[PDB]
């Protein structure tokens, strides 16, 4: 910003106006705007080198929103993490950056990328026998981890609890730490020989997302983000097809078990002497040199509690060395005592697998030092209109509350207000009429309703099926 | 686009 | 409505004043150009010949498939009274107006003119650089002006106080500001040619004792002039109202010759985009337009966030479409607005799904839309929104001693256009504060 | 309600016109249909102002164009 | 056959509910109740009532930040 006369609706813009820069005459095929300060990108997805970016831009920017036609993009410091892990120097990203910006990168652009993109790949965290090594490939290192306040070729122990302390030290100090798996070289840990039967086919979306976890050639620690229905599912198959290791799979449900292991059997060739699921009703640990475990968060987060038939496989569990580890749904992972597996739990690759990876408190950020940075995210409207995923046609219905409800309403308090609104005889009208006109044409309708009582009540008069927390499996 | 019309009910 | 507004208010003047105005050849060729086109061919065929044709010839000429606009020319003409109807010797004569016709005369076979259309001082100036930069420069200050950005050089008197008086920018001392109102949008969407027009009309309106012909006479042979050309130095009347010219960017005086600019041609009804903007899901705004007049009037509207040197990026917002109602905006105008300053991508894209809707349906043909539903949806909402409440002010009547005398007042109302609402169960009506005045006198009547 | 283009085909040449002169009455009625010609396109561009005009002569060894000029004064009118 | 001043305030059942409610906590707001739709207010109360509402009826509506 050096000698650039203000416009007259200049004062609009409080001081996000960036016409202090120039453009090239090559604007017309460049597809990439850049904010100088905010860090925001806009793309444009009708012009050349659009998807020559598409990908690139993923890599090093996260997306805020990608609309129909302009697509919005920001650089932060996690997301660039995230790049620099996968063979990525801020030579590359600064002359790429260059080469397709409309706008010069700005000096604070500049510098951004220069401090946080040289930190990454002096420290690594090793796994040995059950011990957690903090290995450095550099004895500088031990001056500044070992004098650490919190802490306590050289390797050095440190406690399986204090994991989740370290890492956000990490975090905290130049140094960030990176998991990467080394599994060709890998021989002490037995293997497991399964590959994917020939029926089996691997769409490109998900090619693309295995080739950003096994890009450099050892497996990594990070989060898939895909759409509901984009088949994360063989995604965690393929990551565990191709490892040929111990696995366990983690989820969140009882009957999400079973599909998991359903899933399993069909699209992979492991036999099922190797597959035990560790659920409440049956809780036999396989006997074989190595297979897979199948349970959910509940089973394995336990501290207090645990049972006759329980401590032992907590035993087995924790007494061999695990190689990796699936969490789907893995947006509840940083709970209070959710995240607790991941540190008891000893493995060398940790994938995380959900299709929304947001959550109402400031913790959805903590996802990067429980299992590793994000890795690949498909948008949704990509694969849509692909024939991967469906079309929907998203609606909400206003329906004003009658006038006698309404009355009590303004007296009610807020506790006994959600149940008087939930039951207003206007909702009942449109449910049932939406019902029946779907019904007409066809169509298998799923009703969803988090107030139990509100969901009893339309199933009583509508005389149709309901399910709720209670019902048995 | 029905923003024009009517309520629904009754 | 260009030719229909100039033409209605030649129509409103008198006939005695429109004698006077088709003196000058030069605005008898600006008038003339407005007609019809079928007028314009009579016309051409009466002003070469003096002598009379009876009514029913004309009508020969015209087939029977155009009969229709027949209709409309004969009526167009007469009411500008260029065309005299004589009747006589029992036939229905018809004769153009003698000084209509010796203006034409002169204006075509080069008669004596009287500098109807001016002289040359062969002393010309740089179109592009000086004539373009100051008009664009003039015009664009009272355009800031009017959309309320701030700007250094505010308007003269002049222009100001025709734009107060007028629907225009309406202002209040209370408020101590000026804002837009509903006709103000309206006059931004309207083209240059229309915007130029409607501060002429209203300030031909304004201006008293000053000829209505006079300042009539000098707009029309404005046009006449070429850009880029000199024009020596004119009635008295004419000499104020040149320098008041200056004021809307018309006519540049480096302090004897005044120089037409590229707005005065323009004005004789002459013959990707800037301002196209991209409306998405995310209610984000990317207007692909570089000038302060295109943000300004974006802004009215649009919650701006950033500016690029290429293009300004915003949001809508609630905040910013009820700014923009408060003020008197329609939101049918503003969708108006986005429609017609859309992007190309916008409409193959909605073509593409128009092609693909009647491909597996084409019975089903529905006006294609650029921008997404949901935008206009949620902007008429909101429109919705503000007239959530209704209320209108006046008076309440009860206690009727009879029912006849409650039904007889109630009806007078109705009959007045002054009822508003009615209770036949209570004997209660409610009545507008404008009538109320109407249904009290009919009361003691 | 469009602007139009006029192009006029005047056929020019002193024997076509000379033969007219000796069996008519009139002399140098080039002139009169010249003169008539400039007011009738002037007429054509009144009546619109978006309207075009051209004029090609056809004379004895060839054609020409009068207006417009080609890009390769005397006073005549006023 | 008395001229009460007031604005002729035409509203939909859920909106009548909350004049009635502003009318509870302030007595003076609402006249008197002309019928479900129909209601008649002070005059001058009309421009307080309406941004009065405006808040009330601002809180259910979400704002992005
Ligand atoms: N490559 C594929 N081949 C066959 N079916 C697939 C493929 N990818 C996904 N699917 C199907 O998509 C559906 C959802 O798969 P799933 O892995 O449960 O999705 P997610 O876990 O991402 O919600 C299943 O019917 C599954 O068989
Ligand atoms: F529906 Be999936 F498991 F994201």
């Amino acid at each position: 910003p050096a000698d650039f006369v203000p416009d007259s609706v200049s004062g609009m813009f409080r001081s996000h106006d960036f016409s202090y820069l120039r453009l090239r005459p090559d604007h017309a095929s460049r597809p990439l705007w850049i904010s100088p300060s905010d860090g925001r990108i806009i793309l444009e997805s009708f012009s050349p080198l659009a998807e020559q970016a598409q990908d690139f831009l993923v890599t090093i920017a996260e997306p805020i929103s990608r609309p129909s036609h302009i697509h919005e993009y920001k650089i932060t410091a996690y997301s660039l993490y995230a790049a620099v892990s996968v063979g990525l120097e801020t030579d590359d990203i600064i002359s790429v950056l260059d080469r397709l910006s409309k706008v010069p990168v700005a000096e604070s652009i500049i510098n951004f990328i220069k401090g946080a993109t040289i930190s990454y790949g002096k420290v690594k965290l090793v796994i040995k026998h059950n011990r957690y090594f903090v290995e450095t490939t550099q004895a500088d290192i031990l001056q500044m981890l070992l004098n650490d306040s919190v802490i306590g070729v050289h390797s050095f122990e440190i406690a399986n609890e204090s994991v989740e302390v370290v890492k956000k030290r990490c975090q905290e100090i130049d140094y960030p730490v990176l998991e990467e798996y080394d599994f060709r070289n890998d021989h002490r840990n037995p293997d497991l020989d399964i590959d994917l039967k020939p029926s089996t086919q691997i769409r490109p979306y998900q090619e693309k997302s295995l080739s950003k976890m096994f890009g450099n050639g050892r497996a990594r620690s990070g989060i898939i983000v895909l759409p509901c229905g984009a088949g994360k599912t063989l995604v965690g198959i393929t990551a565990a097809c191709t490892i040929k290791k111990s696995v366990i799979v983690l989820c969140t449900s009882s009957v999400s078990v079973m599909q998991w292991r359903q899933q399993f059997l069909q699209w992979c060739t492991l036999q099922p002497e190797n597959c035990a699921v560790f659920t409440s009703d049956n809780k036999e640990m396989f006997q074989t040199e190595s297979g897979l475990v199948v349970s959910t968060y509940s089973m394995v987060a336990n501290t207090r509690n645990r049972s006759h038939d329980s401590q032992k496989v907590m035993d087995f569990l924790t007494g061999r060395e695990w190689g990796f580890i699936i969490l789907d749904e893995v947006h509840v992972v940083p709970a209070a005592m959710f995240r607790r597996v991941v540190s008891t739990i000893a493995a060398h690759a940790k994938l995380g697998l959900t299709a929304t990876l947001v959550r109402e408190d400031d913790k959805i950020g903590d996802l990067n030092f429980l299992i590793g940075p994000k890795l690949y995210e498909a948008n949704w409207m990509e694969l849509s209109q692909k024939g991967h995923i469906a079309n929907v046609q998203c609606a909400e219905v206003w329906c004003p509350m009658t006038a006698e409800f309404y009355q009590e309403y303004l007296r009610e308090t807020a506790r006994k207000r959600m149940l008087l609104y939930i039951m207003n005889p206007t909702k009942f009208q449109a449910c049932q009429f939406l019902i029946q006109y779907h019904e007409r044409r066809g169509d298998k309708i799923i009703v969803f309703s988090d107030n139990v009582y509100a969901l009893q009540e339309y199933a009583l008069k509508m005389g149709k099926p309901f399910i709720y927390g209670s019902t048995p499996q | 686009s029905t923003i024009g019309k009517t309520a629904l009910g009754r | 409505s260009l030719k229909h507004s100039v033409t209605q208010y030649l129509e409103e003047i008198p006939q005695q004043v429109q004698n006077r105005l088709y003196t000058s050849p030069a605005t008898c060729l600006a008038i003339y150009r407005i007609l019809p086109p079928l007028a314009k061919f009579f016309i051409m065929a009466m002003v070469f010949n003096e002598n009379e044709v009876p009514l029913l010839d004309l009508d020969k000429w015209v087939n029977s498939n155009g009969k229709l606009q027949f209709q409309n020319a004969i009526k167009s003409m007469k009411s500008l009274h260029l065309l005299i109807p004589n009747k006589s010797s029992g036939t229905l004569m018809i004769n153009l107006n003698p000084t209509f016709k010796i203006s034409l005369r002169n204006a075509l076979t080069g008669g004596e003119v009287q500098n109807s259309f001016g002289v040359v001082v062969e002393e010309n100036v740089v179109s592009l650089d000086l004539l373009d930069e100051y008009s664009a420069n003039k015009w664009e200050t009272i355009l800031h002006f009017m959309v309320g950005t701030p700007l250094a050089k505010i308007p003269s008197e002049k222009v100001l106080n025709l734009l107060k008086h007028s629907k225009l920018m309406e202002e209040v001392n209370s408020t101590g500001e000026f804002k837009i109102t509903n006709e103000g949008f309206q006059f931004l969407l309207q083209e240059i040619n229309s915007q130029l027009w409607t501060l002429l009309l209203q300030y031909l309106k304004m201006i008293e004792t000053m000829d209505l012909v006079d300042v009539l006479h000098f707009i029309f042979m404005l046009g006449a002039l070429e850009v880029g050309k000199a024009y020596k130095i004119l009635s008295e009347t004419q000499r104020i109202m040149l320098q008041d010219m200056r004021d809307y960017g018309l006519v540049f005086q480096k302090h004897s010759i005044f120089y037409p600019t590229k707005l005065a041609l323009m004005l004789t009804s002459d013959t990707i985009p800037d301002g196209s903007l991209i409306v998405e899901t995310n209610f984000k705004i990317y207007s692909y337009s570089n000038s302060p007049l295109q943000i300004a009037v974006l802004s009215l509207f649009v919650h701006l966030k950033a500016r690029f040197v290429n293009m300004v990026l915003g949001q809508i917002t609630r905040e910013s479409i009820r700014r923009a109602l408060t003020n008197g905006i329609t939101a049918d105008q503003i969708i108006a607005y986005l429609e017609t300053h859309a992007h190309p991508q916008m409409r193959r894209l909605a073509e593409e799904k128009l092609e693909k809707k009647l491909e597996l349906d084409p019975n089903c043909k529905e006006p294609l839309q650029v921008l997404p539903p949901t935008v206009v949806d949620q902007i008429r909402l909101w429109q919705l929104e503000l007239d959530r409440v209704i209320t209108y002010e006046g008076s309440l009547y009860s206690d009727f001693e009879t029912s006849q005398e409650y039904n007889l007042l109630s009806k007078y109302a109705q009959d007045i256009g002054v009822l508003l609402w009615k209770d036949d169960k209570k004997k209660k009506f409610f009545i507008s504060k404008e009538g109320n005045s109407q249904v009290l006198d009919f009361a003691k009547r | 309600e469009s602007p139009s283009l006029l192009t006029v085909i005047i056929e020019i040449a002193p024997k076509l016109w000379t033969t007219f002169d000796e069996e008519g009455n009139e002399k140098g009625s080039i002139i009169k249909v010249l003169e008539a010609l400039i007011v009738f396109l002037n007429a054509h561009l009144a009546f619109n102002s978006a309207n075009k005009v051209a004029v090609i002569a056809a004379y004895s060894q060839g054609i020409k164009y009068l207006y417009p000029e080609s890009t390769s004064d005397l006073k005549i009118i006023n | 056959a008395r001229a009460r001043k007031g604005a002729l305030v035409q509203c939909d059942p859920s909106i009548k509910a909350l004049i009635l409610q502003i009318d509870a906590k302030m007595s003076d707001i609402v006249l008197e109740e002309l019928d479900d739709t129909h209601l008649l207010v002070n005059p001058s109360k009309v421009e307080f009532v309406k941004h009065e509402l405006n808040r009330l009826l601002s809180k259910n509506i979400y704002n992005p930040m």
